[PDB]
C-alpha cells in the first residue's frame, strides 16, 4: 500500500541489544586498575577483582575525585607502570546529582581518566562498568538516564583513541554476579564488542538494526498546544512548520532567543499561515521554575500534549578538553530542560514528548563527543519514560538539511563519509511514522555504508553495525 | 538438561529474565503506556 514511506523505511533505524559472545578469555598480564571513588565501600570491587588477578594480572585501585585533575590519574598510572587496561567502577550504583544530568560525577572522571591515559602514554583499553545505564530492550528500565551519557561519550571515545578505549560493560542494578561471571572474558575478548550489557540471561552487544515501517493505521495529530523548545532553531523550526502543516491548533516555540532570534518573525508568519495560534516566547529552559510558570502560563484554554524538546547548544566536542562540567554547560539546555519538561509533564496527558537527539549518541562522532552525552541522556529518558505511563520518542536526527544546531564542521565532514543531509520533506514523515508506531527511540539518518564502513570500522571494527544487512559494503 | 534444572530448582533461581532479542521480535510496539493498544504486550519479561 506504500511506496514513499519506503524512503522513510531506509531512514529509520533502531538500537537493539543482540546476544553477543562474552569474549574470548585470555590470561591478562601487568595490572588492571579498578579506578573508582572511595566514598563508600564497594563489593563491586571485590567481585570484579576476584576474576582480575585470576585473569593473570594484578588489581590496583585508582581513587579519582570529581574534577581532581586531567593529570592526577596520568602520573598515578605511570607510577604503577605498564597497565593492560582499567575498570572504571565509578559509574556503579551512583545517583544523578539533581543539579545537572551531565554534571554526573562519573562522566567527568571518565573523561579525565581517558585523557589522563592519553597523557600518560600508557596505551591500554579502558573499560567502564555501568550499573544498568542502558536497557537490553524495553523489557528493562534504564535506571539512570544520565549514566547513558557516559555510554554516549563512550561511543565517541573509540573514534578518538582506539588503543585507550576498550568499551563499556553494563551490569544490572545491584547484582555483581555478572561481573564475576563475565568481565575476565569481556575485557580480554577478541569478539570486538565495545558496548556490553551483561544480564542474568547472557551477554548483549548493542546493534544498529533496520526499523520496519508497515505504516500502522494509527495517526498522531498535533491536537493541543506544542511546546517546541528551541522552536526558532531549525531542528525545532521545520518541526513547528510541519506541525502547522499537519494542523497544530496551537504552537509555543520557546527559546531564550525567542523574539530576539535571527528568523523569529519569518518563522512565526510561516506557521501562522499554515496552522493557527503560533506563539514565540523568550524563556529559559534550564530553570525548573521558568518552565513551571511557562506551563502554568500555558492557557487553560488548550491543554499541552506535544512537548517537542528541540533546543541544543553546542560549540565543540573534542575529548582533549571534554570535562564533565564542560559537557554540562554545553548541553544543559538539552538535558536539564528535558528533565524539567519530564518532571512537569509527569502530571500532563501528553500524546507526544519527542526528544530531538542526534546520531552522536547513535554511533560515534568526532567533534560531537560533548553533544553525544546530551543525546544519550535524551535517549535514556524516553527509554524509561516509556517504562512508565507517558509516551516519549527519542529521534536521533541525522544531519538536518537547513538547521545549524548540529550542522557544523563535523556535519560537512560526515556528509562525504556516510550520514548525508536527510531532507525535511521526508524526515518530517519519518517523525509521523515514529509516532504512528509509537517508536520509543528511533534513529532517522541517510547514512551510506559504502563510505561509512571505511569511516567507522576502519579505526575500530565495531559489531554495532553487523545487524544492518547492507552494512557489509 | 534435567540436571541443570536441579541447579535452578535447588538453589531457588527464577528463570524470568526478559523477552528474546534473538527472534526479531519488535520489542518496541510490544510496549506502550496504553494497556489496550492493539499489538502491545503486558509482561515485561518471562522465562524465554
Amino acid at each position: 500500500r506504500s511506496t514513499e514511506v519506503d524512503e522513510v523505511s531506509a531512514l529509520r533505524y533502531r538500537i537493539e541489544w543482540r546476544p553477543t559472545g562474552a569474549g574470548e578469555p585470555a590470561r591478562l598480564d601487568g595490572t588492571w586498575l579498578v579506578a573508582k571513588y572511595a566514598g563508600t565501600a564497594d563489593e563491586t570491587s571485590t567481585a570484579a577483582r576476584e576474576a582480575l588477578e585470576s585473569a593473570g594480572a594484578r588489581v590496583r585501585e585508582l581513587v579519582v575525585d570529581a574534577r581532581c585533575g586531567r593529570d592526577e590519574l596520568a602520573e598515578r598510572l605511570r607510577s604503577v607502570g605498564e597497565v593492560a587496561g582499567v575498570l572504571s567502577l565509578l559509574a556503579v550504583d551512583e545517583a544523578e546529582p539533581e543539579e545537572a544530568p551531565l554534571a554526573l560525577a562519573s562522566l567527568a572522571d571518565t573523561l579525565s581518566l581517558v585523557q589522563a591515559m592519553v597523557s600518560a602514554e600508557l596505551g591500554c583499553p579502558l573499560w567502564t562498568v555501568t550499573e544498568s545505564a542502558v536497557a537490553t530492550g524495553p523489557f528493562e528500565r534504564v535506571r539512570n538516564a544520565a549514566h547513558g551519557a557516559l555510554w554516549g561519550v563512550g561511543r565517541v571515545i573509540a573514534l578518538e583513541n582506539p588503543a585507550v578505549w576498550g568499551g563499556l560493560v553494563d551490569v544490572p542494578a545491584g547484582s555483581v554476579a555478572e561481573l564475576a561471571r563475565h568481565l575476565a572474558a569481556v575485557v580480554s575478548g577478541g569478539a570486538g564488542e565495545d558496548q556490553l550489557a551483561l544480564r542474568a540471561d547472557g551477554v548483549y552487544g548493542r546493534r544498529w538494526v533496520r526499523a520496519a515501517a508497515p505504516a500502522t493505521d494509527d495517526e498522531w495529530k498535533p491536537t493541543g498546544t506544542v511546546l517546541v523548545t528551541g522552536g526558532t532553531g531549525g531542528v525545532g523550526g521545520q518541526i513547528a512548520r510541519w506541525l502547522a502543516r499537519r494542523g497544530a491548533p496551537h504552537l509555543l516555540l520557546v527559546s531564550r532567543s525567542g523574539p530576539d532570534a535571527d528568523g523569529a518573525g519569518e518563522l512565526v508568519a510561516e506557521l501562522e499561515a499554515l496552522g493557527a495560534r503560533t506563539t514565540v516566547a523568550a524563556c529559559d529552559v534550564t530553570d525548573r521554575e521558568s518552565v513551571r510558570e511557562l506551563l502554568g502560563g500555558i492557557g487553560d484554554d488548550v491543554p499541552l500534549s506535544a512537548v517537542f524538546h528541540a533546543a541544543a547548544t553546542l560549540d565543540d566536542g573534542t575529548v582533549d578538553t571534554l570535562t564533565g562540567e564542560r559537557i554540562e554547560r554545553a548541553s544543559r539546555a538539552k538535558v536539564l530542560g528535558a528533565r524539567n519538561l519530564h518532571e512537569l509533564t509527569r502530571e500532563l496527558d501528553l500524546t507526544a514528548f519527542v526528544l530531538f537527539s542526534s546520531f552522536a549518541s547513535a554511533f560515534g562522532a568526532p567533534g560531537l563527543g560533548g553533544y553525544a552525552p546530551g543525546n544519550a541522556y535524551l535517549d535514556g529518558l524516553a527509554q524509561q519514560r516509556r517504562s512508565d505511563g507517558l509516551p516519549a520518542t527519542a529521534v536521533a536526527w541525522g544531519t538536518w538539511a537547513g538547521s545549524g544546531m548540529a550542522e557544523g564542521p563535523v556535519a560537512d565532514r560526515f556528509r562525504r563519509h556516510g550520514v548525508i543531509e536527510m531532507p525535511p520533506e521526508t524526515a518530517c514523515r519519518a517523525l509521523q511514522n515514529a509516532l504512528d508506531r509509537a517508536e520509543v527511540c528511533p534513529i532517522v539518518i541517510d547514512v551510506r555504508w559504502d563510505r561509512f564502513l571505511l569511516a567507522y570500522t576502519a579505526q575500530r571494527p565495531t559489531r554495532l553495525f553487523d545487524e544492518i544487512d547492507d552494512a557489509r559494503r | 538438561t534435567p540436571e541443570e534444572f536441579w541447579e535452578l530448582l535447588s538453589e531457588g533461581r527464577d528463570a524470568v529474565a526478559g523477552l528474546p532479542t534473538d527472534r526479531g521480535w519488535d520489542l518496541d510496539s510490544l510496549f506502550h503506556p496504553d494497556p489496550t493498544r492493539s499489538g502491545t504486550a503486558h509482561q515485561r519479561g518471562g522465562g524465554f
